[PDB]
């Protein structure tokens, strides 16, 4: 078969359509700081479409603990990634 | 925490 | 029909990893500077070059090197790669991305990569990682009843 030229993207977003995303600034955004340690662990293992996911779970489980704005006290994230892959991902040792 |  | 099917990942090199680090703005932009983000560069080149990619940072590159950054690492062969990485560490909004001087249509850097335009990717992942705010909404908590 031929392939869409379309084809096999994967656009991993730090946050969902429309929202600010977060950044610590000493270490780092939670996005960032939350898929290297998903990597870290599980990157040589799990499929990435299935590590992306337990980064989703951990970046929603954030919040803005401290703000000089009182009114963003508490504020949070849900990373969003899109699959156009055709298949299984891993990336086992070389 | 600073907002991107 | 192989439900499990898995791409093909032994190739010679697993391949590029770009990241475009975008700590401080032009001024007229007036966005502010985005400490930390030089710990998620860091961060990212050590988990990317432990699973095996060959990780290129720039940083704070106006739009027109960016740009030509990105055409450059699209027409090198990626034959002998498992696959491509590219990441952006920026201010956002829309469906765009800050370089230090002008906003980037995120768009116009995925373009590049597309079949057509790089032969030597065709069905292989290219991935993109991309840490910018998306708009001004500030998503609010939630409980499960």
């Amino acid at each position: 078969y031929t392939l869409p030229a379309g084809a096999d993207f994967l656009m991993c977003y730090s946050v969902a359509e429309g929202y600010y995303s977060h950044r610590e600034t000493v270490n780092g955004s939670w996005y960032i700081q939350d898929l290297c340690e998903m990597l870290g662990k599980y990157g040589s293992s799990l499929e990435f479409t299935e590590l992306l996911t337990l980064v989703n779970r951990k970046v929603s489980q954030r919040r803005v603990d401290f703000c000089k704005d009182p009114s963003a006290i508490g504020k949070k994230q849900v990373p969003c990634f899109a699959s156009m892959l055709t298949k299984k991902l891993h990336f086992f040792p070389k | 925490v600073e907002i991107x | 029909f192989d439900p499990a099917e898995k791409y093909k990942m032994d190739h010679r090199r697993r391949g590029i990893a770009l990241i475009f680090n975008h700590e401080r703005f032009f001024w007229h932009l007036t966005l502010p500077e985005r400490r930390g983000t030089c710990a998620d560069r860091d961060n990212l080149t050590r988990r990317f070059s432990d699973l095996g990619f060959e990780v290129k940072c720039f940083n704070d590159l106006k739009a027109e090197e960016l740009l030509l950054k990105i055409h450059e690492v699209s027409t090198v062969s990626h034959a002998d790669a498992d696959c491509f990485v590219c990441v952006f560490l920026s201010h956002g909004e829309g469906n765009h991305i800050y370089a230090y001087d002008a906003k980037i249509e995120i768009q116009t850097l995925t373009g590049l990569f597309k079949g057509d335009k790089c032969h030597s990717l065709v069905g292989k992942p290219k991935i993109f990682i991309i840490q910018a705010c998306r708009g001004n909404q500030h998503d609010v908590p939630v409980i499960p009843l």
